């Protein structure tokens, strides 16, 4: 298992399925990579999501978010390895933490929304 | 002939209504006294039913029944337990690299062929 | 009555009234919604006669009850003459009578914080008010003023 | 098919109705019988606007369909 | 391994369970002996939509704001006295019932993201709280004397823990967690006894069944698993749930069982009746559910769920449809709690604050 | 060609070879009144396409009904746009027989249910018409799902 740390964790398909939001949300420059600019998504509040790396190493350094994104009451979910991750950010060096943004006039806004609900699903 | 139907007619009609007459008297008992559609007849309880368990499950209750059981070890069975597939995107650089390969190969062969 | 109101001349403005109302014996309740709110506004400007004031909106807010407008004014009836469980309990009628109006839940939840205190009423009343009507941002904006206040 | 198959298959449909005495009855078909007795509805006629009117299937000369009467039909 | 271990320390105890559940259950039953030895259709089904139409005409009573992060639990205390909210930047605080007002001071205990938190059922006011960290800390607490002085500090689980409960004999303390084992602890010397292995993912609930026969445990694998502590093997598996089972509640007679759901769908499974009509399901909120309750002194017969839906429903232990739906969480709705008389509830949420309902 | 040769590949790709996912996105939706025949025949039409296992029950024809669907959780959710979203329920409907206006307000929608659940027994979308609650809680039964309909 990826660390028994970072919770929670998606599955195979919900993975597959964030990831496309990635991609998409990244071809629609709605998205935010890195970790310091997923700090400043989640401090300035227009992140709708944070997506973050369970194979990144060490995993403190993502462990930082989960309390900022609690905080400002935004759901998170981890997606199994970093390079898929980046890899679909659209960035060959692999990515740890990405951040899907807010905008009103996004033609995918509906789709943030029903994996936006999926991974409050999986928040507990 | 058709005097004769009038007075069947009248008949079916006289039967209609004692029918309704009854449907209201069931509602009334109804409110005071259960209702199928909310599916209050689930709240009873069946004398015959609890009674013959019970006497079957010959005092106590259906766990301890057996109390044949082994209290001296403590079971951990069965840890018991789907493909999908996984799409690997990538960059503009990987594909404005992989188009331009590709159509360096088709270029290569199609100068190199006619040649 | 803007005008007069300006002058401050108190026969011309009282006859006036009563001139309106003649007219209003047309009935069929056109604009009257701002007719009897300036009405009882201006008769709350002259100090006394506030006693009346409850009749006035206890016959006008009778006959409309909808207003949402003379809930606010007959909150400021009981507030103004300090009446904090008259004034709530106006307040609770009127929210059950308009859902759709956030100024009641608002000034019920102010002089809930305010006179009889504790947040705990307060936050539940904007919180039901708002799942109440989901769609007016004003109850937010209630909630939001309120903790601010906090 | 059958002509009164094909009327049973066919309801609410535009058509031209010719008589026996000559007058055009343009009309939308509602119900048809063993006896093709036929009751149309938007009821015009020619040598009269009408909501419904009934007609007999002896008095018929021929019916002028509409021509999706296949489509539609069948 | 099956059966491998011997534990010495639980036989001792284990005899005294089956003692314990042998007389509640015997005791128990008795009660439902001449409880349905006297019923009748009249005021049976009267009283019945009496207390089904007073729970539909709950609304909200109040709400107080408590912690920086959400609510995630939320427990009243024995003869609702206090209620004990835990949230997830780890803090506790316990709040009078009726005027809402924090009695306690603010206590920083937990590390990570606390989860359950239970009352000690002999009223002697020891909670338990479990958290993202192993441990799970006994509290006393007190009318008047200060803060909250923890007991007990134990240390059973590698990764998170998600639910802990008391047995009701109240010298067993059993831990759900996110590894492969749910374990269950001695009230007295705060040690390890039963430790399970039933699913291939974690345990995230478990509930002790009244008389305390029989634990039934939610899995992550979407299987709850009835295991009896005396017998030490699983009575039954049913699972009825597609998606992780986030709560589990026993009615107070075993008559009933309530598994709340990731699917939402609450499976009430009648364990009397073990080859015919065993789950009754229930469609309960939009999405999942997060907490399932009865109404305990009652005798069961009313069930209270929430999910997050904003929505907090109610429920019949017979027909078990929804008699209405209550408002006023603005926001996700992760825990609730029933007063033991019924008439007031009491729950948290992302909402960030406890709410009451009158 | 490529346009061909894709309807082609389409056509040869309706059934495919998919499985079954299971992970079904179920809603049931109850409705006062369908009498409005284009609402019907959105609801056949539009599950036909989508290919939702489900089906749509009423009692008495004018009076009160359910509407269940179970499928992919796009295509329910398409479904669930078209139920709330483009259906307009309060609305002014004639049947066309003469023609009789039949002017509803008070018909409305709502979603008493939105969730997954394993094993959907559902062969197909059926719609019935019940004569009575009893037959439709029978109707509902014969899957061993009594529990979608819920009387308020």
């Amino acid at each position: 298992a990826p660390n028994p740390k970072a919770f929670p964790l998606a599955d195979a398909a919900l993975t597959q399925q964030i990831l496309d939001v990635v991609q998409q949300a990244a071809n629609l420059r709605q998205l935010k990579k890195g970790a310091n600019e997923a700090t400043k998504t989640l401090n300035r509040g227009i992140s709708e999501f944070i997506i973050m790396a369970a194979d990144c190493e060490p995993i403190e350094i993502l462990l930082h978010l989960p309390l900022l994104c609690e905080d400002k009451n935004v759901p998170y979910v981890f997606v199994p390895s970093r390079v898929a991750l980046g890899r679909a950010c659209g960035v060959s060096r692999p990515v740890i933490a990405a951040s899907i943004t807010t905008n009103d006039a996004s033609a995918i806004k509906t789709q943030i929304y029903a994996v936006k609900d999926k991974i409050e699903t999986l928040l507990i | 002939r058709t005097l004769q139907k009038q007075q069947e007619e009248e008949e079916l009609k006289r039967k209609l209504k004692q029918e309704e007459d009854e449907k209201d008297k069931r509602k009334l008992i109804e409110s005071g006294d259960p209702n199928l559609e909310l599916h209050e007849d689930k709240f009873l309880l069946d004398l015959s039913k609890f009674k013959i368990y019970y006497d079957n499950n010959h005092g106590y209750e259906w766990w301890d029944t057996a109390y044949h059981p082994s209290i001296r070890y403590v079971a951990h069975p069965l840890p018991e337990k789907a493909k999908v597939s996984i799409k690997a995107y990538l960059t503009q650089h990987e594909r404005k690299r992989l188009r331009r390969n590709r159509r360096k190969m088709a270029r290569e062969a199609r100068e190199i062929k006619i040649k | 009555i803007k005008l007069l109101g300006r002058s401050l001349q108190l026969d011309e403005l009282r006859d006036f009234f009563q001139q309106t109302f003649s007219s209003l014996e047309d009935f069929k309740i056109s604009g009257t919604e701002r007719l009897y709110y300036k009405y009882v506004n201006f008769l709350r400007y002259q100090d006394l006669n506030e006693e009346a004031i409850k009749f006035l909106n206890e016959r006008c807010l009778k006959s409309f009850p909808i207003c949402h407008k003379f809930f606010l004014q007959l909150g400021q009836i009981y507030h103004s003459m300090g009446n904090i469980e008259m004034s709530r309990e106006t307040y609770l009628s009127g929210t059950r009578l308009v859902p759709n109006c956030p100024l009641l839940w608002v000034s019920l939840s102010k002089i809930d914080e305010i006179d009889l205190k504790n947040p705990v009423r307060a936050r539940s009343i904007l919180d039901r008010g708002l799942l109440k009507n989901p769609d007016d941002v004003l109850f937010y904006i209630a909630k939001i003023q309120m903790e601010i206040r906090l | 098919m059958l002509p009164l198959y094909l009327l049973t298959n066919a309801k609410g449909q535009q058509m031209q109705i010719e008589l026996k005495n000559g007058e055009i009855i343009q009309g939308i078909l509602t119900n048809v019988d063993n006896w093709m007795n036929l009751t149309l509805s938007n009821v015009t006629e020619y040598s009269v606007k009408l909501n419904e009117i009934y007609i007999r299937g002896t008095f018929i000369k021929f019916i002028k369909l509409q021509d999706n009467i296949i489509d539609k039909v069948k | 391994d099956f059966f491998t271990p011997a534990t010495s320390e639980l036989i001792f105890a284990r005899r005294f369970l089956i003692n314990y559940s042998l007389e509640r259950s015997r005791k128990r039953l008795q009660k439902e002996m001449e409880r349905h030895q006297k019923f009748n259709t009249r005021q049976e089904l009267l009283s019945r939509r009496t207390e089904l139409q007073r729970m539909a005409n709950l609304e909200l009573a109040g709400s107080q704001l408590v912690s920086t992060k959400p609510i995630s639990a939320v427990s009243l205390s024995t003869d609702d006295m206090v209620v004990a909210t835990g949230s997830w930047a780890g803090d506790l605080q316990v709040l009078n019932s009726q005027t809402l007002q924090p009695l306690t001071q603010k206590l920083d205990s937990h590390v990570g993201k606390i989860g359950a938190i239970d009352w000690h059922p002999d009223s002697n006011n020891q909670m338990i709280s479990c958290a993202e960290d192993g441990l799970i800390k006994n509290f006393q607490y007190s009318n008047e004397e200060g803060g909250l002085r923890l007991l007990g500090d134990l240390v059973g689980h590698e990764r998170r823990i998600s639910d802990v409960k008391y047995h009701p004999s109240g010298k067993f303390i059993g831990s759900a967690s996110h590894d492969m084992t749910w374990r269950l602890w001695d009230a007295s010397t705060h040690q390890e006894l039963l430790l399970q292995e039933g699913h291939d993912k974690g345990v995230f609930s478990l509930s002790f069944q009244c008389d305390g026969s029989l634990v039934c445990s939610g899995g992550m694998d979407s299987l709850s698993m009835l295991w009896d502590i005396r017998s030490g093997s699983k009575v039954m598996t049913l699972a009825g749930h597609s998606k992780p089972i986030y709560t589990v509640a026993w009615s107070p007679n075993g008559y009933q069982v309530a598994t709340g759901g990731g699917d939402g769908i609450i499976n009430v499974w009648d364990i009397r009746k073990r080859d015919e009509g065993q789950l009754n399901q229930i469609l309960a909120h939009r999405n999942i559910v997060t907490q399932v309750r009865f109404s305990k002194e009652d005798g069961g017969k009313k069930l209270v769920s929430c999910g997050y839906d904003n929505l907090i429903n109610v429920y019949s232990s017979d027909t078990w449809l929804k008699m209405g739906s209550l408002a006023g969480h603005t926001d996700k709705i992760i825990s609730l709690d029933i007063s033991n008389n019924s008439h007031f509830l009491v729950s948290g949420g992302w909402d960030r604050s406890i709410k009451l309902w009158n | 060609r490529r346009h061909e040769d894709a309807i082609k590949r389409r056509k040869e790709a309706v059934n495919m070879n998919v499985e079954k996912p299971t992970v079904y996105h179920c809603k049931v939706f109850q409705f006062k009144n369908l009498q409005n025949p284009k609402i019907r025949f959105k609801l056949k039409m539009n599950s036909k396409e989508l290919s939702l296992k489900g089906l749509c029950l009423r009692i008495r024809d004018d009076g009160p009904g359910i509407i269940i669907v179970v499928g992919n959780e796009k295509s329910c959710k398409f479904y669930e746009n078209l139920v709330m979203k483009r259906i307009k329920w309060n609305e002014d409907f004639e049947l066309h027989t003469g023609d009789i206006k039949m002017d509803m307000h008070n018909n409305s929608i709502s979603k008493t249910w939105e969730g997954y659940l394993q094993d959907c027994k559902f062969k197909g979308w059926f719609m019935k018409v019940c004569n009575d609650q009893d037959s439709l809680l029978r109707t509902l039964g014969q899957f061993d799902s009594e529990h979608f309909y819920s009387p308020v």
